[PDB]
RNA sequence: GACGGAAGGGCACCACCAGGAGUGGAGCCUGCGGCUUAAUUUGACUCAACACGGGGAAACUCACCAGGUCCAGACACAAUAAGGAUUGACAGAUUGAGAGCUCUUUCUUGAUUUUGUGGGUGGUGGUGCAUGGCCGUUCUUAGUUGGUGGAGUGAUUUGUCUGCUUAAUUGCGAUAACGAACGAGACCUUAACCUACUAAAUAGUGGUGCUAGCAUUUGCUGGUUAUCCACUUCUUAGAGGGACUAUCGGUUUCAAGCCGAUGGAAGUUUGAGGCAAUAACAGGUCUGUGAUGCCCUUAGACGUUCUGGGCCGCACGCGCGCUACACUGACGGAGCCAGCGAGUCUAACCUUGGCCGAGAGGUCUUGGUAAUCUUGUGAAACUCCGUCGUGCUGGGGAUAGAGCAUUGUAAUUAUUGCUCUUCAACGAGGAAUUCCUAGUAAGCGCAAGUCAUCAGCUUGCGUUGAUUACGUCCCUGCCCUUUGUACACAC
């Protein structure tokens, strides 16, 4: 009863979102974080990412 | 499950980060000072440190099994 | 089971290097007291996971960049062990936060 | 957007006391959802046989 | 949209048999895990409960952690018409 | 306190001197303004806007435009209803459409709802001049504060300084100050060394239990680690060791220091970063946030979804860039050497090898969840041997045409790759202006980020590797002292 309400999302910006805030922009999909670069900065420490050099 | 160690440790950190923000959103009154994860074989134990144990353990075994089932239901854990 | 070798390989990996060193020293320690033939703890190059991100949430300001480092240290030991001796030392007293893999090779 | 749905009784059945035995023609079919359906101009609407349905009435 | 009665029933008994319900915050998924219905109907129906009560809702990264409050245990007991005070459903059941 | 077209003293290749590479001129890329548009979505405009929002946008992204659906309008109240609230609908009209959106039409699940009142919810709506957090800048400079004591009615001042020194409010000293605290430093990460310990079939070496091929009386090379033995020099990573300007000489008030020579892996704070005080800015961000105050909107929606377009539009101006103007070169062949990475069973990620194809690429397979395999990423600049021969030329590749492929549901406004073909400006760049002191500048590529595909961009890495100076306050900026002030929203 609902077919026209959908369009393909197999790739690109709309195929993914931040796992914290669903921000389509600024994502870090490196290493499978799937966190945007801005939520990652607040939460880099508890994951295990630390600044040394 | 044959997942690379770099991606697995990253997912372990995201797992810890998920537990960290989850616990402080409900156990805010308990004086949530953090949490620890110990992955023993077939039994990963979540060591919740809270300054008010009388309510995180709840009464008669409540308020902790619900959180125990919530983490099980999300993370697809037996 | 009657004193038959298994040719086990124990591989240790975690970010917290310091307590992994203790267990790597622990695993090698319980071998000579049981007269166990072994190949020593082989240390593998550290994989420095790196993320290069802007400090700013917006676009304004000087273009300053941070590098985050999630270091991971992997080690492995080859032990010529009995079936009994390995099980009651590796299924018990497992250190926190360190991942361990027990695999079998029969070349 | 919706029709009145006037105070109708059962349809496609002639009468129960039509001098004087019960009269309900068009013997039972394989569709109970038996029952008839929406018939407008020499056409049929699927009501139960969702996958395969072969008849032209 | 409109939640069918068996969907409403299967959502309520699932929440009764262990207390908590988790639902991903993504509409138009139509394949909920561990419950055979659309994910939208799970969130919408639980929102209908939570406004009246019976459920304490927390979000925690778009994941919708739901928990059955003690006031709401007796309501779903009335909805499902289970025998009264024979099982808490299921917080204190086995270890005792 | 601020400012001064006031004086004096310091510091800094975001200042200068001596220079190097340039940019500004050219052609294309990209962003901004303007213009135009249905829309060409917005924020930011000296450093502190302008390859910036990780902003390399075909759909999504999306916030803009032209339109079509849905309510994901919770909950309460009153109506409506079980003489049926409403929903789904085949066909055709209508629609871009194979949206029952609406219409000709009437069957089906059945207080799951509809109408209205409230009241919630959503909003990349507005306000960053209501905010949090983060970031940028003053300032990566060296500065800030108090206890007790001294001065002053007081606001305040001294300490916190004339001098010398340092990268440093770093210290030596002076001394109505004395003893302190933060900052700086110390600290941490990383690079450089370790023939010393621990060891290693995921690293390497040598003999050989097993040996083999070529050429000759042993050099190069290919396999087995119950089809072997031994080891850690090179690689790795743990514990550590090591540098503290060590020794000597000179200079300094013979003090902190500085300079030279020797030795050493390292004598520029040993190189480079991480963190970084007080007080602030009406700096930026509400367009990251399920962070949020207030206001606006909320069913013909500023919610969300779908179709297509736009952000890329082109009389023009400006900034960051890429390729060049050639011989220190273009092209052909040959020689051929790195390092930092990443990578799939939660199914197509890295892709080897075989075949086909000019090429792009297609295909059959193998390995790797990774010091194992891609990958010795056999990278480019470079080196040699040749063709060219100062000719806008075989420099240069802009524009434009035809075709062959890949990615994507979709390539038109050409995603990109390849083949042939046109061979435009440009003959070293005006006024002006950027960065930089040793493995540094510059050249040269490679990896990763974004990513289905596309880098001319960024973050790092390695290859080749200069000139010049070890200084000064001339300009610019900052700080301090003295001074003047009718300034304090602070010239
Ligand atoms: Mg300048
Ligand atoms: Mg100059
Ligand atoms: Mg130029
Ligand atoms: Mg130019
Ligand atoms: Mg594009
Ligand atoms: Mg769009
Ligand atoms: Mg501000
Ligand atoms: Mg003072
Ligand atoms: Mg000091
Ligand atoms: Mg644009
Ligand atoms: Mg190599
Ligand atoms: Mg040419
Ligand atoms: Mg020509
Ligand atoms: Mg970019
Ligand atoms: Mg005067």
């Amino acid at each position: 009863e609902n077919v026209w309400f959908s369009h393909p999302r197999r790739y690109g910006k709309g195929s993914r979102q931040c796992r914290v805030c669903s921000s389509h922009t600024g994502l870090i999909r490196k290493y499978g974080l799937n966190i945007c670069r801005q939520c990652f900065r607040e939460k880099a420490n508890d994951i295990g990412f630390n600044k040394f050099r | 499950a044959l997942i690379s160690k770099k991606r697995k440790l990253v997912a372990d950190g995201v797992f810890y980060a998920e537990l960290n923000e989850f616990f402080t959103r409900e156990l805010a009154e308990e004086g949530y000072s953090g949490v620890e994860v110990r992955v023993t074989p077939t039994k990963t134990e979540v060591i919740i440190r809270a300054t008010r144990t009388q309510d995180v353990l709840g009464e008669n075994g409540r308020r902790i099994n619900e959180l125990t089932l919530l983490v099980q239901k999300r993370f697809k854990y037996a | 089971q009657q004193q038959q070798i298994i040719k086990i390989r124990i591989t240790l990996t975690s970010t917290k290097v310091k307590q992994l060193e203790n267990v790597s020293s622990n695993i090698v320690k319980n071998a000579e007291q049981h007269n166990l033939v072994k190949k020593g703890p082989v240390r593998l190059p550290t994989k420095v996971l790196k993320i290069s991100t802007r400090k700013t949430p917006n676009g304004e300001g000087s273009k300053t960049w941070e590098t985050y480092e999630m270091r991971i240290h992997k080690r492995y030991i080859d032990l010529e062990a009995p079936v009994q001796i390995v099980k009651r030392i590796t299924q018990i007293t497992i250190e926190p936060g360190v991942d361990v893999e027990v695999v079998v090779a029969s070349n | 957007h919706k029709h009145k749905k006037v105070k109708l009784a059962v349809l496609s059945y002639y009468k129960v006391d039509a001098e004087g035995k019960v009269t309900k023609l068009r013997r039972e079919c394989s569709n109970p959802t038996g029952v008839f359906l929406a018939n407008h101009k020499d056409r049929l609407y699927c009501g139960k046989c969702h996958s395969v349905y072969k008849v032209n009435a | 949209m409109l939640m069918p009665k068996e969907d409403r029933n299967k959502i309520h008994q699932y929440l009764f048999q262990e207390g908590v319900v988790v639902a991903k915050k993504d509409f138009n998924q139509a394949k909920h895990e561990e419950i055979d219905t659309k994910n939208l109907y799970v969130i919408k129906a639980l929102q209908s409960l939570t406004s009246k009560g019976y459920v304490k809702t927390q979000f925690s990264w778009q994941y919708y952690y739901y928990t059955l409050t003690e006031e709401g245990v007796e309501y779903l007991r009335e909805y499902l018409n289970l025998p009264e005070h024979i099982v808490p459903g299921t917080y204190i059941q086995e270890r005792n």
